[PDB]
């Protein structure tokens, strides 16, 4: 690969990067720096490849093509970078041309070939479809896809790719007017739709993740209006009757149910309150550790739910032993006994924890602390087991998500959302240094490669952007500097946290940044000489 | 929220 | 929120 050779003013020259290059080098452009991407995605590129892209799209002849998955691939790829990327825009003559292409890839007579080789460009094009903003336009050909799929076609990985673009078309055309306007009519695209989400055959299958995204689009078409809305009522009903909410299909009853639930009436699908029920059917075992913790799970052994309470009890220990507790809770807070819910995988997780704790699930786990004050409130970590999780109990997250837990209910006043003041080194460092005490190698590493960040640096730290590095590792070294060196500091800014005075908490910290940042250099040289 | 598609994933 | 063919199952937590 050679990123680089995208960047020439002549278009000829960027045509002959792609074909030279092909799509796993033109991979690097949606993460390439502002100025390849700039000069990549001219306005001009864009019409010239698209034109090029047409020609050879009419001339396909099936079995695959390396130049046309790498063209189409650019022309979404700049649609990506347009999205995200501020200085890169398209004067309105792109778009016809895209369009252009794509039609030709469309109309062509090997468009519905079933293969591998064609399905990795057959891909591309689809997704183009979304990118560029042409949800509206091949409705006829979304159909198709959807009544042709079968279990031949499902043999095949990049044709499960291609096909499950179509969702992508689905979901992408919310903001595209002609589609919000047409959409409602298509009472051909709703049959089958909702026959594919039917489809017995794709149950425990290599393209049942297509059948739940098809049951999810499905009832996400309730939120429009037209001479359609009657078969999308009926396919959802069969879905509804023929699966269950937790057993054969679920993923396609759970899908479904997610959309429907918030764009259309719970009650005209007799849906209503599905989620309380599915609680109890999922999470049926339930195993008290202590008057502290209560584990609810899907699917664990007994030797599973000894080793996490010992291993959360003995955190529970070090955790009030080095905060200096005396186990009394902050002000205001009755989270008396964290609740720890833990789904059998993290496809499980993905599949129940979103309607049964209303949380999204493209994560790792997550603490709801809710509202400590409240009546009734009730602190749920929500995890999953993982193979490579940590024994004995190979819960994921757990030891590190269990420490907010502690920390917000006797160091932290309020909920989640109360500081005025940035604390997540704070926050993320004592999670990590609780639960994993000296033994972090990660956190020696980051010292010595190069880069380092200063205590006022990170006292600043946040959660945009997500600098793992930054926020674990180095709110980790610290919080274990705070402690070993400063453990007086420490107790001073507890007094301020943990009755809210973000202020007064923000004017401790400002002083240790002033104060201790040649020491703390001084501590990171004798743990990397540790090391050593 | 809207976002355009990145990378599909290749077969392992 | 479709889902596509893989899905990470070692995430950061939310
Ligand atoms: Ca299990
Ligand atoms: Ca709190
Ligand atoms: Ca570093
Ligand atoms: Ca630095
Ligand atoms: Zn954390």
């Amino acid at each position: 690969c050679d990123v680089e050779a995208f960047t020439s003013n002549s278009s000829n020259d960027v045509l002959n990067a792609i074909k030279t290059q092909g799509a796993s080098c033109v991979n690097a452009l949606f993460s390439a720096e502002s100025r390849i991407q700039e000069a990549a995605f001219e306005s001009g590129h864009m019409y010239n490849i698209a034109k090029h892209t047409t020609d050879l799209a009419k001339a396909y002849a099936g079995g695959g093509s390396d130049e046309l998955e790498a063209l189409f691939l650019y022309l979404r790829a700049g649609y990506y970078a347009e999205f995200y990327n501020s200085k890169v825009s398209f004067l309105s003559w792109v778009t016809p041309a895209v369009k252009e292409a794509v039609d030709a890839f469309v109309n062509n007579a090997n468009f519905y070939e079933n293969s591998d080789p064609h399905g990795k460009v057959l891909s591309e094009v689809i997704i183009t479809m979304d990118s560029a903003g042409l949800q509206h336009a091949y409705l006829p050909q979304v159909t198709q896809w959807l009544t042709r799929w079968d279990s031949q076609y499902a043999q095949n990985w990049y044709m499960r790719n291609a096909v499950n673009g179509v969702f992508t078309i689905l979901f992408g055309g919310q903001w595209n007017e002609q589609f919000v306007q047409t959409i409602g009519n298509q009472t051909e695209l709703a049959k089958a739709l909702g026959d594919f989400a039917l489809r017995s055959s794709a149950i425990g299958a290599s393209d049942e993740f297509m059948a739940a995204n098809a049951g999810r689009e499905l009832g996400r078409l309730t939120k429009y209006s037209g001479s359609a809305s009657s078969t999308v009522k009926s396919k959802l009903t069969e879905i509804f009757a023929q699966y269950e909410m937790y057993g054969r299909g679920d993923a396609i009853w759970l899908g479904a149910a997610d959309t429907v639930s918030y764009y259309a009436d719970c009650s005209d699908y007799g849906i209503c309150n599905f989620e309380s029920q599915l609680k109890g059917l999922v999470l049926s075992q339930s195993y008290t550790c202590s008057p502290t913790i209560r584990i609810l799970s899907q699917n664990m052994t007994q030797d599973q739910h000894v080793a996490a309470c010992s291993k959360m009890g003995y955190e529970e220990g070090y955790f009030h032993t080095s905060l200096e507790t005396g186990r009394q809770p902050v002000a205001d807070d009755y989270n008396t006994q964290l609740q720890v819910n833990i789904f059998d995988s993290s496809d499980d997780y993905g599949k129940y924890a979103g309607p049964i704790f209303n949380i999204s699930t493209n994560n790792g786990g997550m603490y709801l602390e809710g509202d400590p004050a409240t009546p009734g409130n009730i602190p749920n970590f929500v995890a999953y087991e993982a193979p490579y999780a940590n024994p004995d109990h190979f819960v994921w997250n757990l030891e590190h998500e269990y420490v907010h837990y502690l920390d917000g209910r006797f160091d932290l006043y309020g909920g989640f959302g109360h500081p005025t003041e940035r604390i997540v080194w704070w926050s993320e460092g004592i999670a990590e240094y609780v639960s994993k005490e000296n033994d972090n190698q990660a956190a020696i590493d980051t010292i010595k490669d190069g880069s380092t960040f200063t205590l006022s640096e990170i006292f600043e730290t946040s959660y945009d952007g997500f600098d793992v590095d930054r926020i674990y590792r180095w709110g980790y070294l610290a919080v274990r500097f705070m402690f070993e060196r400063h453990k007086d500091d420490v107790n001073q800014m507890l007094i301020e946290t943990r009755q809210g005075n973000w202020a007064n908490y923000k004017a401790t910290i400002n002083q240790w940044a002033i104060l201790y940042q040649s020491e703390f250099e001084q501590w990171q040289q004798a743990l990397v000489l540790e090391h050593h | 929220d809207y976002a355009p598609t990145k990378l599909l994933p290749q077969q392992p | 929120e479709p889902s596509q063919q893989v899905t990470e199952i070692y995430q950061h937590h939310a």
